[PDB]
RNA sequence: GCUCCACACAGAUGGAUACGAAUAAGGCGUCCUUGUGGCGUCGCUGAACCAUAGCAGGCUAGCAACGGUGCACUUGGCGGAAAGGCCUUGGGUGCUUGCUGGCGAAUUGCAAUGCGUGGGGAUAAAUCAUUUGUAUACGACUUAGA
RNA sequence: AGAACUGGCGAUGCGGGAUGAACCGAACGUAGAGUUAAGGUGCCGGAAUACACGCUCAUCAGACACAAAAGGUGUUAG
RNA sequence: GGAAUACUGCCAGCUGGGACUGAGGACUGCGACGUAAGUCAAGGAUGCUGGCAUAAUGGUUAUAUGCCGCCCGUCUUGAAA
């Protein structure tokens, strides 16, 4: 009743990039409550949805969602790589993202 | 992690000299290859035997007799640095010979800037009784009923923000 | 008449029971046998299960509990002294071990158990509020 | 974890605190820094004072105003320290800086809200014991800051009546604990204890 | 958590049962029968009916990789 | 700013959950000779506290409490650093899952979150006009006239 | 200053090095997945405010071989 | 006196979590299970389900933004200039 959340909120840090080159096809996502790669291993394969409000109404709603998946871990701070059907605008750096529990294995 | 190895060589015995002196020494190294290389270098330096006419009879690993017994180790070390080579003696209070030699190597690389390349372990021995230790910092731990605190412990934080103002009390 | 306040420190010494923070035996009690140096101390936890070894003080955290122990005691003597002192009974009674047990139990809770806990908490809160202001 | 984080800057390192605040800002986290004047910097006071002079001595000849700007307020100094750690002159950097606010003391309504500290940036946790350290407030006063007196005067009032609020909270928690104790040993309490609560 | 199901008939349902060629009367009757069969098992344990009725949602501080289900 | 007419509609979704001071020391309870006092008790992270059940959260009948909570009122207090918020007395109106029952969910078919402009009416003010210099190359500025 | 022999350049893109002609790896079809070199892991900058042993308060330290032979009641080891 | 553990190496040992690829196009061959009939993970993916005609989806312009990119042609000198 008070809360209807069924996802783990996260933050989009930036694309997989070198010192001077970036690869938008891969996005780095920070998951709250994750600190080590072992913890992030559970989130692999989970669907990632980015929810934002659009000025125009297209399908009877003002919310447009971009879907994605968790590919593999990144670094030692729990960062996990993610790939979406369409890459993020690159303006969402630090924006909130939603990670669902499906497809679940537990 | 260091390891203790025993290497023996007898310079490829030839006619009229069967079973030569069979030089024996103990070499500390992280693997068999490094132990063999250090043995060859020591033979070339101290002795007149080189790998051209040398032969490794057998290489074995020596395990400390009492890995759970505290000992005081006296080590004689000859090392080379920017200046001329000179002898050195140090005393280490450790549990095993491997740990003592590792600590000695770390100290040499820290204080004297001498690394494994130019360090020779002449001998490692155990000090049996007290009052034979000649280093004050080793005598420090030999005092009866030694008790001391650990002030200002560096507590580790798993989160960036902590609503506690942690105290370093121990 | 003299006053010396706030000078209670958990000294590291022989017979000082300690709790391992990191390593294979993390969360298992151990007893200091002999001090090697300012950074290395020999510990033995045969009752707990951790084998005798020399551990770094940075990987272990001291505890207030203490018990007599001869210097450089072997595993058998250490276990005998541990049993005689009954340090385990004191450890459980302390709020630190109780906190550890509570954290473990909470981590081991189930969804249905969580719902039961929620219902019981609601009932307890209702009872407390009824008691309050009276 | 929190829509806005209020960090108590008292007894904190300028470098580590600024770095962590900037990193959080780049992650889309709003942070407010308070008690900037109480910020501490490692090293003896003279070294910090000498360091400040050599960065303001570079005044541009043709246009000083359009050139380097020398700010004396401790909050301004902290912002300058954090500004260099962020990729400024860019939209991403400019947007991130908008999420940070620096104030001297604890002006309201932050005075009535919870504040946090950064363990990795604590001066008493990183600096070796017995080593010299510098205070940001004293350095700012030496280099030209003129509001230290008022800052201290109205910060003392901040502790005033907040001690009273804490006393009232302690009195309330006394009754709360009494109610919890008298409610203990009950069937519901026993079940909660068995279930880890 | 588990609830006894040996007392509930489920062999009738199959892939063709859910085919769609204003609720089918047969579907309602089957649902009523299943509910009648399973209500006793649900009531066999306290708070099980309330637990089932209550929805599931996440709260602050909840770590799915740490929670036990 | 007042009034009449024509037209459009960088990232919430549990709670930012309030002392100060020391860190070679500290809190909390209690006691007394009222002290830089005695005893107990706690940290070793927020893995914490409140709240979290109800067709995205309905209808309805009882039990026990008479407490908890939303709402506009109502008496009063505090908050000038960026007060703009914090409460507090009295009643009223709803929920209460604190406890025990009866009704609906389905077919959405295995998932694609599920509030000013532009045209008028009146009225406050400003620029130029005019004109004095205290300003003056031109800008600009100080003045006077219902 | 002028000659003799010898490895890169020149006809040459890529990563690293605040940028780079004498520095390291690597010498090239368009794409997907994965593993690495040099170079890096407090922010800008993708990666550990990792571990362990010691060292230094520097009033212009430190993280870049000539002036470096000696001086210091500065410190840690022989 | 006795076993256990650490380390090394092997397993033609067993079994979970995640990502991309579906290339070939009626059988000819190497192989396994099975007494046999027949089957198979054996020279490259098949079956089922959900969205759709005022569709699903896709294409162009600028701005919204993560990073990079010296002004083109000829000629000097081994180069840049």
């Amino acid at each position: 009743a008070e809360s209807h959340r069924l996802y783990v909120k996260g933050k989009h840090l930036s694309y997989q990039r070198s010192k001077r080159v970036n690869n938008p096809n891969v996005s780095l996502i920070k998951i709250e409550g994750v600190a080590t790669p072992q913890d992030a291993q559970f989130y692999l394969g989970k669907r990632i949805a980015y929810v934002y409000r659009a000025s125009k109404e297209v399908r009877g709603s003002k919310i447009r969602v971009m879907w994605g998946k968790v590919t593999r871990t990144h670094g030692n701070s729990g960062v996990v790589r993610a790939t979406f059907r369409n890459n993020l605008p690159a303006k969402t750096f630090g924006a909130s993202v939603r990670i669902f529990l499906y497809p679940s294995n537990i | 992690h260091f390891k203790e190895y025993q290497v023996i060589g007898r310079r490829l015995p030839t006619e009229s000299v069967p079973e030569p002196k069979l030089f024996r020494m103990r070499i500390f190294a992280s693997n068999e290859v490094i132990a063999k290389s250090r043995y060859w270098y020591f033979l070339q330096k101290l002795h007149k035997v080189k790998k051209a006419s040398g032969e490794i009879v057998s290489i074995n690993q020596i395990n400390e007799a009492h890995p759970t017994k505290v000992k005081n180790f006296g080590v004689w070390v000859r090392y080379d640095s920017r200046s001329g080579t000179h002898n050195m003696y140090k005393e280490i209070r450790d549990v095993s010979r491997v740990a003592a030699v590792e600590t000695l190597y770390q100290d040499m690389a820290a204080r004297h800037r001498a690394r494994f390349r130019s360090i020779h372990i002449l001998k490692v021995a155990e000090i049996e009784k007290t009052a034979d230790v000649k280093r004050q910092y080793v005598k420090q731990f030999l005092t009866k009923d030694l008790k001391f605190p650990l002030p200002h412990r560096v507590q580790k934080s798993t989160k960036t923000f902590s609503y506690k103002r942690p105290s370093t009390f121990y | 008449d003299s006053i010396v306040k706030a000078s209670n420190w958990r000294l590291v010494e022989v017979g000082r029971v300690v709790l391992i923070k990191k390593g294979q035996s993390a969360g298992k009690l151990a007893a200091i046998v002999e001090i090697i140096d300012q950074k290395k101390v020999l510990i033995d936890g045969p009752k707990a299960g951790v084998p005798r070894q020399a551990i770094n003080l940075g990987q272990v955290v001291l505890t207030p509990l203490t018990f007599a122990l001869p210097r450089g005691a072997r595993t058998a003597t250490v276990s005998k002294k541990w049993a005689a002192a009954a340090v385990c009974e004191k450890w459980a009674a302390s709020s630190w071990a109780k906190k550890i047990a509570q954290r473990e139990r909470r981590a081991a809770l189930t969804d249905f158990e969580r719902f039961q806990v929620m219902v019981l908490r609601k009932q307890k809160r209702y009872t407390v509020k009824k008691a309050l202001a009276k | 974890v929190e829509p806005v984080v209020v960090i108590d800057g008292k007894g904190h390192l300028v470098g580590r605190l600024a770095s962590v605040v900037a990193k959080q800002l780049l992650n889309g986290q709003k942070i407010v820094v308070v008690r900037a004047e109480e910020l501490n910097i490692s090293g003896e006071f003279f070294r910090n004072k000498l360091k400040y002079h050599d960065f303001l001595r570079k005044a541009t000849a043709f246009n000083k105003t359009r050139g380097p700007f020398h700010f004396r307020a401790p909050s301004r100094i902290f912002y300058k320290a954090l500004r260099g750690m962020v990729s400024h002159k860019t939209a991403r950097g400019k947007a991130a800086l908008e999420r940070l606010k620096v104030f001297e003391g604890i002006p309201p309504p932050y005075d009535k809200k919870k504040r946090v500290v950064v363990p990795q940036a604590l001066r008493v946790l990183r600096l070796k014991p017995g080593r010299k350290y510098t205070t940001l407030g004293k350095l700012s006063t030496s280099v030209g800051w003129k509001y230290e007196d008022v800052v201290a005067k109205l910060e003392a009032k901040r502790k005033v009546s907040s001690a009273e609020y804490y006393a009232k909270k302690r009195a309330f928690t006394k009754k709360v604990a009494s109610a919890n104790a008298t409610a203990a040993e009950s069937d519901v309490a026993k079940q909660l204890a068995a279930l880890g609560y | 958590t588990k609830v006894s199901v040996e007392g509930v008939n489920v062999e009738k349902f199959n892939v063709e049962y859910f085919a769609k060629e204003e609720i089918k009367a047969e579907r309602v009757e089957d649902q009523k029968v299943v509910d009648k069969a399973l209500i006793a098992e649900i009531k066999k344990t306290p708070l099980l009916k309330q637990y089932l009725s209550a929805s599931f949602s996440l709260k602050n501080g909840d770590k799915p990789h740490m929670l036990k289900f």
